[PDB]
DNA sequence: TCCGCGTCAGACTCGTAGGATTATAGCATACGTGA
DNA sequence: CACGTATGCTATAATGTGGCAGTCTGACGCGG
């Protein structure tokens, strides 16, 4: 085990050895964007792909052209930190080398005329953070990967479209990545049609005529041959035995000298095998059998040279006679059968109105451009530009690949443009499916659903930007002079920059990162969405796609998706699942050879998985031999049953891989209903970090992985000893073995302190190492907001009893002890941001002075000279944070105010009052202030004090960098000088500034001194230019919105304690609202005297079927039992030996404990630090389906001297008497959800009103009235409450006269109703007359 | 109207009216200039297109779109559908003297009572407190009454206590499926921000306290108060109107 | 049947003849000399040119059809002011008028708030300058960066970029969800709540009671100066028009009415209480 | 499904029993969110006619 | 008279957050109000 | 006059247009 794990080991009840470790959880985001910016030389990727796609472009004239060489990202002018504070996007400038080449029109392609090559700026692209977010306008945002229908081909069929006939119409759809859709479909009369972009319907054969196919060739393509030889007088026919099948013999079938079948006799298997084995090729037949056979090719009379019969024409006795006498004694007819080989194309040619290729191109042209006069130029251009142009059509590699595999081809890769072969092959396969050989696919199958990560979407928008600019470029290249015009004068950045900012901003998939919780972040970045551009709609979504698909196994969680209208479409990725190179989802599986289960792992795509049989992970292995039991539970073809051991091809890697990350954190998930578990995994994400990060006693093991991989925790880059711990930073000195020979080798991690989250929660990093501690690489140095010693800590475990209590836990209502509030453990920190904008108006600039009309000295006490509140100042609702005054224009003062101001004199000043004050009922401490001033406006005195702070703080930060780096660097030169001329204490006597003159013999170590000397000077000048940059940015006057002169941002910190109406839950989907905070005296307490923290209602278990919560409680109690026993042994101070004995016996309890943890390796001191942590309660891991069994939990309870029932005797705090029976008592790990009653409580009597409708506004942030909706109205109608209703329609809403008159009546006690007409009705009438409908009121 | 930031925001009708006026006046011009007939015709088609767009946009063909892609909201659209005048602003309304909060159990409550947060009730009964403050002579004027309630003075709580006695308040839960979705109670002032609901009427509201919220409405007039106390009071409305059965049943 | 306004118009223009130089000169000689037919045939023949130059100025303000009509109006000015005797071709001359008229129309109708040509053209040179600045400064340009390049006031640049601020639709719904838009948030600021309306009633009615409480000559002289009971808001010297006819005794009696009323507000419970207001 | 769940919640489900449970569950939940619109539209029609 | 295309509906309250884009030559003459 | 707002003219020849939509559904009428 590692050093951080030596401090606290989690006890594992898992039994299956984990062959594959949890991968990096934020893989998707980082790989994808990495591929977008990754400049690929040949195999175009991301930007590179975008440039090669559009470029090189030429002018409309064709003489002048723009070609692309190479691009570069400039390094970001502001880092992540400065971007977040300032509110700017973290981006890199895109500089692109482009070569304007011009051709001579006099020479053929005179390329040596004018070549102008230079580097053009066009837009800054947002950069992805270390943790897979983007910082847009100073807010962390995540782009969710998308799930859409894969480009390729797809065979489908509405099962009984016309419900009257109920006939199955099969269709094909070719879906490209870019271009028109090409649809093939059957009609009721079995005629093949073609439609482009679901336009008007066309006979399918018309498209083949556009590809230049004569009728003869079309029949030769879709149909076989039946040959008719005309010998002597009798007609002969070339026979294939296995055609005459399931049919009736219409005439007497005989061959050479044996009669097989008579007239009207059914031709069975036997007759066919008889005929085949007899070697029958020709059979004599009646001439009358031909009437109805269709001739395949043309036949002409060689004598006359005229058409005897055209292709696809039904033969008769007369045609046959004329054919014989011309000299044709062989006739190709179509092979056709009602049942097996359907004559579809044959009938479709009779429906085809077109004749030749031109006629077909015209008809196609006329479909898509109806009415407009056709030309040949236009028809050819349109048809080639549909599916045969590099420019407008591209299947992509994925499309061509899926297309070829669906058509059973061998070749994966190929052309993005449709070849003639492609179209025909699709039509052929559609026809095969109609015939009954082959099946239709389904859209929900993950073999047809592809995942599109960020980088591909950024690439797409970036192409659009280039296409928009390309329009401008071609238009200016046409009129442009060749010589004066520079390439960058034609390019515009605005369109590209606009397309990309519109993606990372307007897009549905780009949203505010859900960061109220490490798990919330990590699950949000591993989200898949079927919505947004190129996707389905909430309105447009059926139920098929939503429901759990068999392919979802090991790829997508069945148990993670919102219970909203977004129920099927939003989905978290499974744990071990990964994105295929082409974009399909894949899952690891252990290869089984000869029954022996190899440790070789294979990721199988959805399509590949169907083909093998996969054993379940729960199968018992024979210690690296094979399956123990001769029957094994496996699944293939999407369905599950028993198999033999040697039949098994593969096996599930992990028990966990079926579930997502969120669900994997639910212990005893095996005992919870999938519905409750869904709610549980969804609400775990809403858990707000408490003041004290408390680890969960009853964990799974994923806790460590989530905390570390989310990156909110500071982890060690390189192992070594900690040189300096601080609340603000951590310096670790690296070990010699890992420590590079160049630099000093001291890593400095600056910790991020109390910062605002997107949900206004508090993000703080605490250091979890001691000063001068040896640390391994990849250990947790500092905990993020909801993490404890590297494990995930989303809430807090506590002592719970399941029993009714006086109805204070009625329907999930929760009864909590005051003890919990007092201990401030559920207490939470909220950092809110208030801003004050000084704008320039028509009347003049607003001022940020403390000089405001009508303000008490009490209020102005907390404002400084500038008019900004001091740091540290406690504020409450209505206190002024930033004083702001606005120029007021002329106002007609009512005659009363003329009189009153003449009495008082007090002429009201020209300036008003726009001061930013504390929102009403919020109360906090000002922890920070930021001031933005324009470049040129006179700075506030406070802005100047803040700049003094930032400058001196910056100087200290950089000074400490160069000091620790110089000390660490000379400490190395001191060791290099010892290898050669060791004079340890003699060299340190005279000053360290005069050291690097001292050399050594000409060796590799003399060259090491030279390296350290060159870097010391490098750092010396680097420190100068770094400080200059810092000073510039601190002086830099900020560019704000037009109109805005300066902006002051105040950050408040509010401490919210738990109270009735706050929402709390476990991880088994057990919700509750706190009803009451009970005094500790009243709380049920045990015989020992220890009172419960929470009383939950047991009536919320049997109905819910979330039994996970009960097992968690029993095990949590057992965990706390062991904790109380270690705590008792530490209070006594028995000795290291005795603690070691108890602790070893405890870790190695379980029937088949996987993890062995030997205490003999642990040194005495290491044992003491472990026991010290385990006294709070021994941390236990219950892997998802590989969890602790009841037997193991009761055994653990016995080690705690706790009851097997896990029920204990409890005493009523009030009466002192015992409760009638044992109550289940233990520790459930519980969460305070984001839903504080402080945020939900609202009330309004009278306020602002809407602009047109005049009814009050909506929402608590806009001080809104509750909507009394149609449903709410009907309720009053049922009751008969007529005045209450009228009241809510009139004096309460629109009626303007009514509301004021009513208000005055209420203040005068008389509750009189003085109603009128709602203004909304007045508006309705005006809107209807604006329509030109006369609607008048006829009065009384 | 001008937004704070010097921005302007306007109705779509103005973009549509601008289209119609420009094409109509251009038609007057083309007629003054005696233009050839094909041009006259195109302008008349354009005028019909713009009028059609103005009255009912997405009716005849492609609705005329903004830069956002989204089709401009026409006259017809402001009367038509859920977002239209009838459904949204006229058969149902935003309403004054309305509040909302989380609900929680009040097992101590009697069937005719509900726990009403002090801060919530102070603001819902604002004018009644001002009127009583002038009758006590505690407040000289309305501005003084306002400032006295902002300061939340001790005597103001005593007045609030006086006003809410015998004053019924409506509690409502979404969705309001039958009339019992709204019931009247006598309020009981409580310190703490959550509404306390009587257990036995949890059935009518279909209310379970897993984070459910409710809305509060103040009947203002003497008539409305008596409508609440007589018709809508929870004690008065026990039996389901659907079946002759008591809806208030222990659970 | 094609009912597309565009397609029908383009169909009609298609079946009208392209002219050669000599023919243009023959027609145009008679067109200047007043031949209703000549002008019409030259117009109808050269509509196709209008459409070709109408498909370049797209996605800027109005629709193709809109530009096609303004373009036509430019071509008509060209036919009116064409010189047949000059060797220079018609298509060359017309191109100028069509581009000119289209550009000018997209400069007055393209913006909801009509921007004068002067402001628009000013703003345009600021924009093109910003583009050259961004082409070499990698990062987009500041107000002062543009101002430094043109050697002009920062306030000039700022006021012009403020005007460029493009409008927001009141009906545009917020939060992607087509639910509540700007209209559903935006209050009527001018229409005060019943709270403020009732405060003014109480204020005005308290002054009535105060007027019936001060002396008869003090509330006469005080009220009619401020125009409370009088009709017009007069000054110390103008109160002489009524019966006062005084300059000093009006100022002594004005302030005497005010001093007794200041004690009426200290006793009722305002003075420093209603000083904050 | 031909193979039922032989286990119970106290006993604990395995990966395949749980996976099989999911379908029915999510169909149920999706029905709540999506079908209540049509039920409510029926309420609305009824109210309007009476 | 049937097919096919069109039009019409599709629960109720709460929430969050603000917001996007482009570009229209250059100069001479003409019209209306304050100093 | 000036300042702000507007109309106006330019002369190589140039003469028919063209970015998304993604397919929803069960029902009820309305021209061929
Ligand atoms: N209007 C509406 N109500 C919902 C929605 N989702 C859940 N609910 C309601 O919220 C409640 C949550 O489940 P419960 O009410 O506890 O279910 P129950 O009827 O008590 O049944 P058991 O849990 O089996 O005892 C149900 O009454 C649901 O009707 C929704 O999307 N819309
Ligand atoms: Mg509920």
């Amino acid at each position: 085990y590692s050093y951080t794990e030596k401090k606290r080991i989690r006890k594992d009840f898992g039994k299956r050895p984990q062959v594959l470790d949890v991968p990096y959880l934020l893989s998707i985001q980082l790989d994808s964007f990495q591929k977008f910016i990754e400049q690929d030389p040949e195999g175009q990727y991301g930007l590179e792909a975008a440039f090669r796609s559009v470029f090189p472009i030429q002018s409309y004239s064709g003489n002048s052209e723009l070609q692309y060489v190479s691009y570069r990202l400039g390094e970001p002018v502001f880092d992540v930190q400065e971007c977040q504070i300032r509110g700017v996007t973290y981006s890199a400038p895109l500089r692109v080398k482009l070569r304007l080449v011009i051709y001579e029109r006099e020479a053929p392609e005179g390329t040596v005329k004018d070549i102008k090559e230079q580097e053009v700026y066009m837009g800054e692209i947002p950069l992805m953070t270390d943790n897979g977010t983007f910082v847009i306008n100073g807010t962390e945002r995540v782009i969710v990967s998308q799930l859409h229908r894969s480009p390729g081909v797809f065979f489908d069929s509405d099962k009984g479209k016309t419900h009257s006939s109920g006939k199955v119409l099969y269709n094909a759809r070719i879906i490209p990545y870019r271009g028109s859709w090409l649809d093939f479909e059957f009609d009721p009369k079995d005629n093949l049609f073609v439609r482009i972009d679901r336009r008007r319907k066309l006979p399918a054969t018309i498209i083949l005529r556009a590809l230049n196919y004569t009728t003869e060739q079309i029949l030769d393509l879709f149909f076989e041959k039946v040959i008719f030889e005309i010998r002597d007088n009798k007609l002969q026919m070339e026979l294939v035995p296995e055609r005459l099948r399931g049919e009736t013999a219409s005439f007497d079938i005989e061959a050479n000298g044996k009669v097989y079948v008579e007239k009207g006799r059914r031709i069975t298997a036997r007759h066919i095998r008889q005929l085949e084995k007899d070697d029958v090729k020709l059979i004599e037949v009646p001439v009358e059998y031909i009437a109805g056979k269709v001739v395949a090719k043309d036949y002409i009379d060689e004598s006359t040279g005229e058409l005897i019969c055209a292709a696809n024409m039904e033969l008769s006795l007369d045609l046959l006679a004329k054919l014989s006498q011309s000299g044709h004694k062989r006739i190709e007819t179509l092979f056709t059968n009602d049942l097996d080989h359907g004559p579809y194309i044959s009938e479709t040619l009779r429906v085809d109105p077109t004749n030749d290729r031109l006629s077909a191109l015209v008809e196609i042209y006329r479909m898509m451009r109806p009415g407009e006069p056709p030309t040949r130029e236009a028809a050819e251009s349109l048809f080639e530009n549909l599916f045969f142009s590099e420019d407008r059509y591209d299947l992509s590699a994925v499309g061509r690949m899926k297309f070829n595999r669906s058509l059973l081809r061998e070749e994966i890769e190929g052309s993005g443009i449709l070849s003639k072969d492609d179209i025909i092959d699709v039509m052929k396969k559609l026809i095969d499916i109609r015939n009954g050989k082959g099946e239709v696919d389904d859209i929900d199958h993950l073999g047809n659903r592809r995942i599109r990560s960020v980088g591909e979407m950024a690439e797409n928008q970036f192409r659009v930007g280039l296409v928009r600019v390309e329009r401008a470029v071609k238009e200016r290249l046409s009129l442009g002079d060749l010589d004066t015009l520079m390439p960058q004068d034609m390019i515009n950045a605005k369109p590209i920059s606009a397309a990309v900012k519109e993606f990372f901003g307007s897009s549905q998939l780009s949203q505010f990162m859900d960061q109220n919780n490490p798990l919330s972040e990590i699950t949000h970045k591993r989200r898949i969405s079927a919505l947004g551009p190129g996707g389905l709609t909430r309105e447009r979504a059926g139920f098929e796609v939503r429901d759990v698909h068999p392919t979802h196994y090991g790829r997508v969680c069945p148990i993670e998706t919102p219970e909203g209208p977004n129920i099927g479409l939003i989905n978290s990725l499974s744990v071990y699942a990964q994105t295929n190179e082409y974009g399909f989802l894949e899952t690891p599986y252990r290869k089984v050879t000869d029954g022996v289960v190899t440790d070789e792992i294979h990721y199988l795509s959805a399509i590949e998985e169907g083909n093998y049989v996969i054993a379940q992970a729960n199968s018992n292995l024979d210690e690296e031999g094979h399956f123990v039991e001769d029957l094994v539970t496996c699944r293939s073809k999407g369905e599950s049953s028993l198999f033999s051991r040697d039949q098994v091809d593969y096996m599930d890697v992990s028990t966990q891989q079926v579930v997502s990350v969120g669900a994997s954190l639910i212990p005893f998930l095996e005992h919870d209903d999938a519905n409750r578990a869904l709610m549980g995994a969804n609400m775990q994400r809403q858990a707000v970090p408490t003041l004290r990060a408390d680890k969960p006693l009853v964990g799974t093991g994923m806790e460590r992985a989530v905390a570390v991989d989310s990156g909110v925790t500071a982890v060690a880059k390189r192992g070594g000893v900690v040189q300096y711990v601080d609340a603000s930073r951590i310096v670790i000195k690296v070990n010699e073995d890992e420590m590079y020979p160049g630099e000093a080798g001291i890593d400095i991690y600056n910790l991020t302190k109390y910062t605002r989250s997107n949900q206004n929660t508090c993000i703080n990093q605490m250091p979890c190492v001691s000063l001068g501690e040896p640390v391994e690489r990849g250990d947790v140095l500092a905990d993020g907001p909801s993490t404890d010693l590297g494990e995930l800590a989303l809430g807090q475990n506590m002592r719970v009893a399941f029993m009714p209590w006086n109805g204070y836990n009625f329907e999930d209502s929760i009864l909590v002890s005051e003890r919990v509030v007092q201990e401030d453990r559920f207490t939470t920190i909220h950092i809110q941001e208030l801003a004050c904008v000084s704008r320039d108006t028509k009347l003049g600039p607003e001022e940020i002075t403390a000089d405001i009309p009508n303000v008490g000295e009490a209020a102005l006490s907390k404002l400084d000279e500038s008019g900004i509140v001091y740091i540290g100042a406690e504020v409450t609702g209505g206190d002024i944070l930033v004083g702001k005054v606005t120029p007021k224009g002329e106002t007609q003062l009512t005659p009363e105010e003329k009189l009153l101001r003449a009495i008082f004199g007090e002429k009201a000043s020209d300036v008003k009052d726009s001061s930013l004050r504390v929102p009403n009922g919020v109360s906090g401490t000002v922890i920070d202030v930021q001031v933005f001033t324009r470049d040129g406006v006179e700075k506030d005195k406070r802005a100047l004090e803040i700049e003094e702070m930032q400058l001196k703080q910056a100087k200290k930060d950089l000074s400490e960098e160069l000091q620790i780096l110089e000390a660490g660097l000379f400490s190395r030169i001191r060791a290099v000088l010892v290898a050669g001329g060791v004079e340890a204490e003699k060299l340190d006597k005279l000053p360290r500034d005069r050291w690097l003159e001292l050399g050594l013999t000409d060796e590799e170590k003399q060259n090491q001194l030279e390296q350290l000397a060159e870097q010391y000077d490098e750092l010396k000048h680097e420190f100068e230019k770094k400080l200059e940059a810092k000073r510039r940015k601190i002086t830099q006057g900020d560019d704000l919105a037009p109109g805005v002169l300066k902006i002051v941002k105040v950050y408040l910190a509010v401490k919210r304690r738990i109270q009735p109406g706050d929402k709390m839950a476990g991880r088994h989907g057990n919700k509750g609202v706190i009803s009451k905070i009970n005094p500790i005296e009243d709380m049920p307490y045990d015989e020992n005297g220890t009172p419960v923290d929470i009383v939950l209602n047991p009536l919320g278990v049997p109905s819910r079927m979330n039994i996970g919560q009960i097992l968690e409680t029993h095990l949590g109690m057992a965990a706390k039992g062991i904790g109380d026993k270690i705590n008792a042994m530490l209070k006594q101070q028995q000795e290291v030996a005795k603690l070691r004995e108890f602790i070893q016996r405890a870790y190695d309890l379980g029937a088949d404990v996987r993890q062995k943890v030997d205490l003999s390796t642990f040194s005495d001191e290491e044992v003491m630090r472990l026991a010290e942590n385990l006294r709070k309660g021994m941390p236990i891991a219950t892997p998802v389906f590989d969890g602790a069994k009841e037997a193991e939990i009761k055994e653990l309870l016995k080690l705690g001297d706790l009851p097997t029932s896990g029920q204990i005797r409890l005493y009523d705090g009030r009466t002192g008497e015992q409760f009638e029976r044992p109550v289940t008592v233990g520790y459930m790990y519980m969460l305070k959800l984001n839903h504080l009653v402080d945020d939900k409580m609202h009330a309004r009597s009278t306020g602002s009103y809407s602009l047109v409708t005049q009814q009050p506004l909506g929402g608590k942030a806009q001080f809104g009235g509750q909507r009394f909706g149609e449903m709410e109205v009907w309720a009053l109608e049922a009751y008969g409450a007529a005045y209450t209703l009228q009241e809510m329609l009139t004096v309460k809403s629109d009626d303007v006269n009514g509301r004021t008159k009513m208000y005055k009546n209420i203040v005068d006690g008389n509750h009189q109703m003085e109603p009128g007409m709602p203004e909304s009705f007045n508006v309705l009438l005006k809107e209807i007359r604006s329509l030109g409908i006369n609607i008048e009121l006829e009065d009384e | 109207v001008p937004l704070d930031g010097g921005r302007f925001a306007t109705s779509d009708l103005n973009d549509l009216y601008r289209r119609v006026i420009n094409r109509n006046n251009r038609l007057k011009r083309l007629l003054d200039l005696a233009a050839p007939d094909i041009i006259v015709r195109n302008e008349k088609r354009m005028l019909q297109e713009a009028v059609d767009a103005l009255l009912d946009n997405g009716r005849r063909g492609r609705a005329i779109t903004g830069s956002n892609k989204r089709p401009l909201k026409s006259l017809a659209d402001m009367i038509k559908g859920k977002q239209g005048r009838f459904r949204q602003n006229l058969l149902g309304k935003r309403v004054d003297y309305s509040g909302r909060s989380v609900i929680t159990v009040g097992p101590y409550l009697r069937l005719h009572q509900c726990g009403l947060p002090k801060k919530m009730a102070l603001e819902l009964f604002k004018p009644f407190i001002y009127g009583k403050l002038e009758l006590r002579g505690l407040a000289t004027t309305i501005k003084a009454a306002k400032k006295m309630v902002e300061r939340e003075e001790a005597v103001v709580w005593d007045i609030l206590d006086e006003v809410i006695r015998e004053h019924p308040v409506l509690l409502n839960r979404a969705p309001t499926l039958h009339r019992l979705g709204i019931q009247a109670f006598e309020p009981v002032l409580i310190e703490g921000k959550a509404i306390q609901l009587h257990p036995l009427v949890c059935a009518a509201y279909n209310a379970d306290f897993d984070g459910d919220q409710m809305a509060v409405h103040v009947p203002l007039t003497l008539e409305a108060q008596l409508e609440a106390r007589a018709l809508m009071m929870s004690t008065n409305n026990i039996l389901s109107p659907a079946n002759g059965e008591p809806i208030i049943v222990p659970s | 049947r094609v009912l597309d306004a565009t397609q029908l118009y383009l169909g009609e223009i298609g079946y009208s003849p392209l002219l050669t130089a000599e023919e243009e000169v023959y027609f145009a000689r008679r067109a200047l000399r007043g031949d209703v037919a000549s002008r019409r045939r030259m117009i109808e023949s050269n509509l196709r040119l209008v459409v070709k130059i109408a498909r370049r100025y797209g996605n800027r303000g109005l629709a193709l059809l809109d530009l096609i009509e303004e373009g036509n109006l430019g071509l008509i000015r060209a036919v009116e002011k064409f010189d047949p005797e000059r060797g220079f071709r018609f298509s060359t001359y017309a191109t100028w008028w069509i581009r000119q008229t289209i550009e000018r129309a997209i400069m007055n109708q393209t913006r909801t708030i009509r921007l004068p040509i002067h402001i628009v053209k000013e703003l345009n040179v600021y924009l093109r300058t910003a583009r050259e600045l961004s082409h070499k400064l990698d990062h987009e340009p500041s107000a002062e960066e543009i101002a430094e390049q043109l050697d002009k006031p920062v306030d000039d640049v700022s006021r012009m970029l403020r005007l460029n601020e493009r409008i927001t639709s009141v009906d545009t719904p917020l939060g992607g969800d087509s639910e509540k838009a700007l209209l559903d948030i935006l209050a009527d600021e001018k229409e005060n709540g019943p709270e403020d309306t009732t405060q003014d009633d109480d204020m005005k009615q308290s002054i009535v009671k105060w007027l019936f409480e001060l002396n008869a000559k003090q509330r006469e002289v005080l009220a009619r100066r401020f125009g409370l009971l009088g009709y017009e808001a007069a000054t110390l010297e103008d109160v002489g028009r009524e019966i006062g006819l005084t300059r000093e005794r009006v100022r002594q009696i004005q302030v005497e009415g005010l001093r007794r009323l200041r004690e009426i507000l200290q006793t009722q419970g305002l003075n420093i209480e209603a000083l904050f207001l | 499904i031909e193979t039922p769940i032989t286990a119970n919640f106290r006993e604990g489900l395995n990966v395949l029993q749980y996976f099989i449970s999911t379908h029915g569950a999510r169909k149920g939940l999706a029905d709540t969110a999506l079908k209540t619109a049509n039920s409510g539209y029926l309420t609305r029609r009824l109210v309007d006619v009476a």
